[PDB]
C-alpha cells in the first residue's frame, strides 16, 4: 500500500478492467496498473530478504491479470538458482566461498540471502522456467529449444526421496521395481541406531 | 541404425505437428482433430518402438 | 568476466558442494523441528493472547437479602513462560527429564507451562482491585527431540 | 497430461506437443532415461499398480 | 447390418445414418435472433426484402393479424449438406410440431 | 450485429423491453422506475451457437513478458514488421478442435495479434 | 441460473438477494461488482437469468427477510430474522475477508470476483481447477495440528 497500490475501498468500480488484482492470502486487497515492475520489485526485495523473507510465494498470473501471494504455512518450496539473460548467478567465487565455509562461515543462508538460491513452491512452478541443466543454457538460438530461462536446476536426483535414493542408478531399472525396493528398504536389517 | 530410425520418427512426428499447425491435416470420419492427431502421432511412436 | 563461468566438471562439483552446503545447513527433518518451535511460541502466545476473558456475575436467586448489584470478577491470560523438561517425582523433588531417562522410564517428555493471570475484583460502587497470580501451572505439553 | 499450465513439466514449454513433452521414452533401459522421461516413466508405471 | 443397396454404397448408407441419428436444431444452424418487425413488408433487414414480399404477395393469412415480433434464425450451409436435409422439411417440421 | 443491455438513468435498474401500439415503436423501458427511451437498434436476443470469438481481442497483450510462452523468428509482424513473435494456442471452449497457432508481436509499442 | 448455497442456510437462495442484502439496491452497481467491463457482450447474456428471477426483492431489508426466512430455525416478526441474516452474513460469509463491521464493500468484491470466475468458466475463458493439483493442497505438520 505504501508502494503504488490503490486499495479497494478507495476506488471506483468502472477502474478494474485494465488493471491487475492483488491477491495476500487469497483475500483480494486492491489493483495495480504497473504488475511486471511491481512483480520485478516484490522479487528484488524477496531475494534480499529486507522486508519479504524467502518462504513467501508469489505468482503472477499474466493471462488473468492476477497477483496472488500466499504466507501461510503448509507450501512447500524447492530450491532453485536463479538464471537471468541465460546465464547463472551462481559463479565459481560462491564455490570458493563455500569451500572455505568447509573452513569457517559461508553458509548455505549467506547462499540464499546473496539472491542466487529461490524457494520456488508448487504454485509458483506454473509461471517459471527452469532448466535441467547449465548445459541446457549455453545452446546456440539457431536451434535454442528456450532463450529465456528463469531458473536452474540444481541436480534432478533431488527428486528422489530417502529410500528411493539408495538405489544404484534407478534410471536404468523399471519404475515398479523402484516402488519394490524403497517399500523393502524400510524393511532391511542393519545397525538402525548407535 | 536404431538411433537413426528414432530420429526420422521424431523428425515424423514435429513435421505431422507442423502439418497440424499449418491446417493442413484433415480429419478422419468418425473423430475430430485432436483424436485424428493424438492417433497419428501414437501410431508413429509404437510403430518406430 | 567469463573466468567466473562455471565450467563442466566444475559444474557437477559446485552442484554437488550446493547440495551438501544445504544438507549441512538444514538437515532431514528440518520441517518438524521448524514446526514444533514455530507452533510453541507463536501459536502458544496467539492462542493465550485471543482467547476471550472470563466474565463472572453473582446469581444468588435463592435466597433472600438478595444485593441489586452483585460483585463481579474478571479473570484474564496474557504470558506464557515454557520451562526445560523437568520431572517432579513422588516426594515432590523436580530433576531434569533426559531422554533416554524418559525411554527407560516408561514417561512422558514435556515441559511444564507457566501462565500469568490476571483477577480484577470490581464492585458497583468501589474501585476495582487487581491480583496478579504470576508463574501459574496448567499442564505439561510434549517436546520434540532435537 | 498437462498437469502444469499446457505444460507436462516446467522444463518445457507451453502448448509442446513433441515427443519430448508428451512423454515418448528416445533412450533404452541400458542407455538409462533423462529426468523428465523417468519421470513420465514413473507416471506410467504406477497406473499398474 | 444393411440390406441390399445400402450394404454395398456409402450413399445409401449414408442416408441410412441420417435416418438414425439424432438431429436436432443445434446440430443443424448458425445463430438465432429476435427482432421486432412492425413492417412485415418493409422489414429491417434488406436481405430479407428480396423474398418477404414474394411469400406475402399471395399470403394464406391477414399480414394485418401477425404479431410483430420475429424469429430469425440463420442456418448453417453445411451441416444440411451433411445431414441431406431441405428447408421444405423443416418448415413441414415446425407446422407439424407446432 | 449485437446488442448490449441499458440501464436505468433514474434508478439504475434493468431496462426492458416493450412495444407501444399508439406509434407503434419498441421502446426500452423501466419496469421498477418510470423511465423509457427509444431503442437505437433492433435486437432484443441474438445468440449464436456456433460463435466466432475474436479471440485475438480476448488475449492479453501482457504475455510478451511471459518466459514460459514459446518465441519464433521467421513470422514477422504485419504491423511493424518485428521478427520476434510469441505464438501459443488458444484457451477456449470451441478452439481446441482447431490446432490454430496465435502469433502476438514481441514489441512493447506495437503488441500486433494476429493469426496465420 | 446462479445461486448461492449459504452456511447454516439448507436453501438456495439467488446471488441478487445475496448482492441486495449487503446494501446495493441498483443493478449498475451490482453488474459493475460482477462484470468488470462493460464491453463484454456474453457475460451481460449470461447475467440476465438472475436479474430477471430476483426482481421482486428490489430493497435491503426485504432481501434479509429473504434470507432470515430460510435459515435453520427461523425467528419471527421479520427483523429479528433480519438480525439472523446479519448474523451470517458477517460471521459466516468469508471470514477470512473480514467479521467486523462495514465490510460489506470488500465482501461484495470478493463475491462479485466469485461469481466473474464462475462466468468465465461457464463461457470457458479459463481452465476448471484440479482437485489433485498439488498447488491447491497444503500439509499440515505438527505446528498446526
Ligand atoms: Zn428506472
Ligand atoms: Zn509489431
Amino acid at each position: 500500500e505504501e508502494w503504488s497500490m490503490e486499495n479497494l475501498e478507495e476506488i471506483a468500480p468502472s477502474a478494474i478492467a485494465d488493471a491487475t488484482k492483488i491477491f495476500v492470502n487469497g483475500c483480494w486487497v486492491g489493483i495495480h496498473r504497473d504488475p511486471e515492475q511491481l512483480m520485478a520489485t516484490l522479487r528484488k526485495l524477496r531475494r534480499q530478504m529486507d522486508i519479504i523473507v524467502s518462504e513467501v510465494s508469489m505468482i503472477r498470473d499474466i493471462r488473468d491479470r492476477e497477483i496472488r501471494i500466499y504466507t501461510d504455512a503448509g507450501r512447500i518450496c524447492r530450491p532453485l538458482l536463479i538464471v537471468e539473460n541465460g546465464s547463472l548467478l551462481l559463479k565459481k567465487t560462491h564455490v570458493e566461498m563455500l569451500k572455505e565455509r568447509d573452513y569457517n562461515n559461508y553458509s548455505w543462508q549467506v547462499l540464499v540471502a546473496s539472491g542466487v538460491v529461490e524457494y520456488i513452491d508448487t504454485l509458483e512452478e506454473e509461471t517459471v522456467m527452469i532448466a535441467m541443466s547449465p548445459y541446457d543454457l549455453k545452446q546456440d538460438k539457431d536451434y535454442a529449444y528456450c532463450t529465456t530461462y528463469t531458473h536452474c536446476e540444481i541436480h534432478p536426483a533431488m527428486i528422489l526421496g530417502v529410500c528411493a535414493s539408495i538405489i544404484p542408478f534407478p534410471d536404468h531399472n523399471q519404475s515398479p521395481r523402484n516402488t519394490y525396493q524403497s517399500a523393502m528398504g524400510k524393511q532391511a536389517m542393519g545397525v538402525y541406531i548407535t | 541404425e536404431i538411433q537413426q530410425a528414432i530420429k526420422k520418427a521424431k523428425d515424423d512426428v514435429i513435421n505431422v505437428i507442423q502439418k497440424a499447425h499449418n491446417m493442413e491435416l484433415e480429419p478422419t470420419p468418425g473423430n475430430t482433430l485432436r483424436q485424428t492427431f493424438e492417433n497419428k502421432v501414437n501410431r508413429i511412436l509404437n510403430d518406430a518402438r | 568476466e567469463n573466468a567466473e563461468e562455471i565450467s563442466h566438471e566444475l559444474w557437477q562439483e559446485a552442484c554437488w558442494i550446493v547440495i551438501n552446503a544445504y544438507f549441512d545447513e538444514k538437515g532431514l527433518v528440518r520441517q518438524q523441528l521448524d514446526s514444533f518451535d514455530e507452533f510453541i511460541q507463536m501459536s502458544v502466545q496467539r492462542i493465550v493472547e485471543d482467547s476471550p476473558a472470563i466474565e463472572l456475575q453473582a446469581e444468588a436467586q435463592h435466597t433472600s437479602g438478595e444485593v441489586e448489584t452483585p460483585p463481579r470478577f474478571s479473570l484474564k491470560f496474557e504470558q506464557i513462560y515454557l520451562s526445560k523438561p523437568t520431572h517432579w517425582e513422588k516426594d515432590g523433588s523436580p530433576s531434569p527429564m533426559m531422554p533416554n531417562e524418559a525411554r527407560l522410564r516408561n514417561l512422558t517428555y514435556s515441559a511444564p507451562l507457566y501462565v500469568d493471570i490476571t483477577k480484577t475484583k470490581n464492585v458497583e460502587g468501589l474501585d476495582p482491585v487487581e491480583t496478579q497470580h504470576q508463574k501459574t501451572f496448567i499442564g505439561k505439553i510434549p517436546i520434540m527431540l532435537r | 497430461p498437462y498437469g502444469f499450465r499446457k505444460r507436462t513439466l516446467p522444463h518445457f514449454i507451453k502448448d509442446d506437443y513433441g515427443p519430448e513433452s508428451r512423454g515418448f521414452v528416445e533412450n533404452s533401459y541400458l542407455a538409462g532415461l533423462t529426468p523428465s522421461e523417468f519421470y513420465f516413466h514413473a507416471m506410467g508405471g504406477r497406473e499398474g499398480l | 447390418f444393411l440390406t441390399g443397396g445400402a450394404a454395398r454404397d456409402a450413399e445409401k448408407a449414408k442416408n441410412v445414418l441420417c435416418r438414425l441419428e439424432h438431429t436436432t436444431l443445434r446440430k443443424v444452424t448458425a445463430n438465432t435472433a429476435i427482432y421486432y418487425d412492425p413492417d412485415p413488408q418493409r422489414t429491417v433487414i434488406s436481405e430479407d426484402q428480396e423474398f418477404v414480399n414474394v411469400y406475402y404477395e399471395m399470403p394464406d393469412f391477414d399480414p394485418t393479424r401477425i404479431s410483430p415480433w420475429l424469429l430469425r434464425i440463420e442456418l448453417d450451409r453445411k451441416r444440411m449438406t451433411d445431414k441431406k436435409l431441405t428447408m421444405e422439411q423443416i418448415a413441414e417440421k415446425i407446422n407439424v410440431g407446432f | 450485429g449485437f446488442v448490449g443491455i441499458r440501464f436505468c438513468q433514474e434508478c439504475n435498474n434493468m431496462l426492458y423491453p416493450k412495444e407501444d401500439k399508439e406509434n407503434k415503436i419498441l421502446l426500452y423501458a423501466c419496469r421498477n422506475c418510470d423511465y423509457k427511451q427509444e431503442a437505437d437498434s433492433n435486437c432484443i436476443y441474438v445468440n449464436k451457437i456456433m460463435h466466432e470469438i475474436d479471440e485475438l481481442t480476448h488475449i492479453v497483450p501482457d504475455v510478451i513478458s511471459d518466459p514460459t510462452l514459446p518465441r519464433t523468428e521467421d513470422h514477422a509482424c504485419p504491423k511493424c514488421s518485428h521478427r520476434e513473435a510469441v505464438f501459443f494456442q488458444a484457451q477456449t471452449r470451441r478452439a481446441e478442435e482447431e490446432m490454430r497457432l496465435y502469433y502476438v508481436c514481441t514489441n512493447q509499442n506495437c503488441t500486433h495479434r494476429w493469426t496465420e | 441460473r446462479i445461486i448461492a448455497i449459504l452456511p447454516y442456510i439448507k436453501q438456495e437462495i439467488p446471488i441478487m438477494i445475496v448482492f441486495r442484502a449487503l446494501g446495493f439496491v441498483a443493478d449498475r452497481d451490482i453488474l459493475e461488482h460482477i462484470i468488470y467491463d462493460f464491453d463484454d457482450p456474453e457475460m451481460m447474456e449470461m447475467v440476465k437469468p438472475s436479474l430477471d428471477e430476483a426482481f421482486v426483492v428490489q430493497e435491503q431489508n426485504v432481501a434479509l427477510n429473504f434470507i432470515g426466512a430460510r435459515g435453520a430455525r427461523p425467528g419471527v416478526t421479520k427483523d429479528k430474522r433480519i438480525k439472523y441474516a446479519k448474523e451470517i452474513l458477517q460471521k459466516e460469509m468469508l471470514p477470512h475477508v473480514g467479521v467486523s463491521d462495514f465490510c460489506e464493500t470488500k465482501k461484495a468484491y470478493f463475491l462479485g470476483y466469485m461469481v466473474h470466475r464462475l462466468l468465465l468458466a461457464s463461457l470457458g475463458r479459463r481452465e476448471l481447477d484440479d482437485r489433485d493439483h498439488y498447488g491447491n493442497k497444503r500439509l499440515d505438520l505438527a505446528g498446526p495440528l
